[PDB]
């Protein structure tokens, strides 16, 4: 599984 | 193209009729959009990421247009706060990190 | 070198005498490791991911060997299931983004 911020 | 990441590396998509915006995103196994009006039968799934868990729907077999490229694959439609192409889709798209 | 995306973009960082894996992140604005023994002063400070905010600690000046680059910046420590490397590191060792 996946994006920060 | 190439593209440098002084800013975020969005682009066009074009999925069902509709135009956005979404993510490259290599730190992504899957592809994650926000809800949009996507037509076909879909599954319940959960997904994790950096706060936590969500829970998402999964169309297989869907058509999509990221800056022109067509591909076809698993899209997961839910609660993210930005549409996210995953690494499903950039390698149809033939995508690589250079350095 | 060139990654492509079938497997997940791992690779080797040295940071505060430590060996670590990071993915390449470009959906990440920012980098953010999982709790590590490092020294200096850091504030508090959240981040956003797909399933919420956690709260993390900066740390400025920070070097980091990512794949024998050596790199300054800022890197954010706490509760994430995966060592990342953000944009504002990608930048520094001229990663991009081709297709």
């Amino acid at each position: 599984a996946a994006x920060v911020x | 193209p190439q593209i440098t990441l002084w800013q975020r590396p969005l682009v066009t998509i074009k999925i069902g009729g509709q135009l956005k915006e979404a993510l490259l995103d290599t730190g992504a196994d899957d592809t994650v959009l926000e809800e949009n009006s996507l037509p076909g039968r879909w599954k319940p799934k959960m997904i994790g990421g950096i706060g936590g868990f969500i829970k998402v729907r999964q169309y297989d077999q869907i058509l999509i247009e990221i800056c022109g490229h067509k591909a076809i694959g698993t899209v997961l439609v839910g609660p993210t706060p930005v549409n996210i192409i995953g690494r499903n889709l950039l390698t149809q798209i033939g995508c690589t990190l250079n350095f």
